[PDB]
């Protein structure tokens, strides 16, 4: 189907096929040399150049080398620079260039490639969509939103554009607006629409508006393998980890950590209160659109397994106490933070991103009534000097209807069934 | 932009290279 050979390349199709044949047989090593020989002999051959690139691409896979993949990325560029490049080959080469640029985290570089691809093929809808993903990956939702608006003005039925537009709308707290786009988008069945993200956020948007159809979409996302279960909807998981909403200290195995938190809870409280009184700016409002209403702020000591040096100068004793417990300080998919919530606060039902952590809550200042947390089908209360443990990858919900502030200390730990090597290798969240 | 308590971001991880 795809025509990759220009006039001259057709005259050397035998040599080109011979070299490509070696690459398919996994003998990538002598295929590199075969294509490099063709590139020397025919320095303007787009197909020979593409072969060199693909081989460099496979060699990067084998050797796991960023440097050679960087080379492949340049060779894919080289293909586009040669004269008389067939349209199919030009598109393929630059698409792969972008893909690999994103893999390396050269998201800015990827963007320029995607912009070029759209400039070269102004009627290709899929490339406009890919450009939209490029903007999303760098955090540029404004430019992403424009791209999908542009796509949808020409192609209103494009499901990919709809789910992504819906995703952006929901991120912007345009809940009601987002639902039909997410729904129609997933329902389109277009490639790239069957993604856990869109099931996750469609049901959540529906929950927030009181649409009881929400769990029907959670059930479907589960059925399609996006969620471990209807209750546990995290999307960055290690499959198989013991899954339950509430944990006892003994069940976690982190009994020494719990002992330390509970024995020393007042020093932790006191440093938190001191920061509230003398440096309240260190508490940052919750910024993930999880509140229906009210005031909720957090003062973070560790995130992604990295100590915040300045923050720990505000709670030096607490940070010193925690240094002894790598199960939390080294939890690169969790945090250590104070969490203050005031009356008139309701946190929407929500889910954390990963099943690889468990979340400890130490009560520091807990009004006698008004404060509670639901995880799955069970609601519990905090106690001063006492640790609660739950898996926040399960849907949970929080209320604060007391007559004064509620302060807790949040300590995330690796899921105990995670091996030392998994703890070492899992990318940070 | 990080995923701390939720899944608000398009991607929650950020990898660079092999
Ligand atoms: O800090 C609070 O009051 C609410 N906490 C959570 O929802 C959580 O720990 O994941
Ligand atoms: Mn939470």
């Amino acid at each position: 189907k795809p025509k990759l050979l220009n006039k001259f390349d057709k005259t050397i199709k035998a040599e080109l096929d011979a070299a490509e044949k070696l690459r398919k047989r996994g003998k990538i090593e002598e295929a590199v040399n075969a294509f490099k020989e063709l590139v020397r002999k025919y320095p303007q051959s787009p197909r020979a150049r593409y072969g060199k690139a693909q081989c460099e691409d496979d060699l990067a896979e084998k050797r796991r080398s960023n440097e050679v993949l960087r080379g492949a990325i340049e060779t894919y560029q080289e293909v586009a620079s040669l004269p008389d490049v067939p349209a199919d080959l030009l598109k393929l080469s630059l698409k792969r260039r972008s893909d690999r640029q994103q893999f390396l985290g050269h998201m800015r570089g990827s963007l320029l490639t995607l912009q070029r691809l759209v400039q070269l093929f102004p009627n290709d809808t899929s490339l406009k969509n890919d450009l939209g993903v490029g903007y999303l990956l760098i955090g540029d939702n404004d430019n992403a939103k424009k791209v999908y608006e542009e796509v949808l003005s020409v192609t209103p039925n494009d499901g990919f554009a709809k789910v992504h537009y819906g995703f952006i709308l929901k991120a912007q707290n345009k809940i009601a607006e987002s639902i039909p786009y997410l729904k129609e988008g997933i329902e389109s069945g277009d490639p790239g629409t069957d993604d856990g993200r869109f099931y996750f956020h469609l049901g959540d948007a529906m929950q927030r508006v009181g649409n009881k159809e929400a769990y029907k979409w959670y059930e479907l996302g589960h059925k399609r393998g996006h969620f471990a279960s209807v209750w546990q909807r995290s999307l960055y998981n290690v499959n198989g980890l013991k899954a339950q909403p509430w944990w006892t200290p003994k069940e976690t195995g982190y009994t020494e950590l719990v002992k330390s938190l509970e024995r020393n809870w007042k020093l932790i409280r006191d440093e938190g209160l001191a920061v509230m009184d003398k440096a309240k700016g260190l508490f940052l409002p919750e910024d993930e659109n999880l509140r229906e209403k009210g005031d909720w702020s957090q003062f973070t000591l560790w995130q992604q397994g990295r100590r915040n040096e300045n923050a720990c100068k505000g709670a030096p004793k607490t940070c010193t106490l925690l240094e002894k417990f790598p199960e939390t300080t080294g939890c690169r998919r969790g945090q250590i933070k104070y969490s203050i919530m005031h009356p008139g606060t309701h946190v929407w039902p929500h889910t954390g991103p990963t099943n690889c952590r468990l979340r400890m809550h130490l009560g520091l200042v807990i009004p006698k009534e008004g404060c509670k947390i639901r995880c799955a089908n069970e609601t519990k209360t905090w106690e001063e000097g006492k640790v609660l443990i739950f898996d926040d990858s399960f849907e949970h919900e929080v209320w604060q209807d007391a007559s004064s502030f509620r302060l807790i200390f949040i300590v995330d730990v690796w899921h105990p069934e995670l091996t030392p090597q998994q703890r070492r290798s899992l990318p940070a969240i | 932009g990080k995923c701390k308590d939720g899944l608000g971001e398009y991607t929650c991880t950020s990898l660079e290279g092999f």
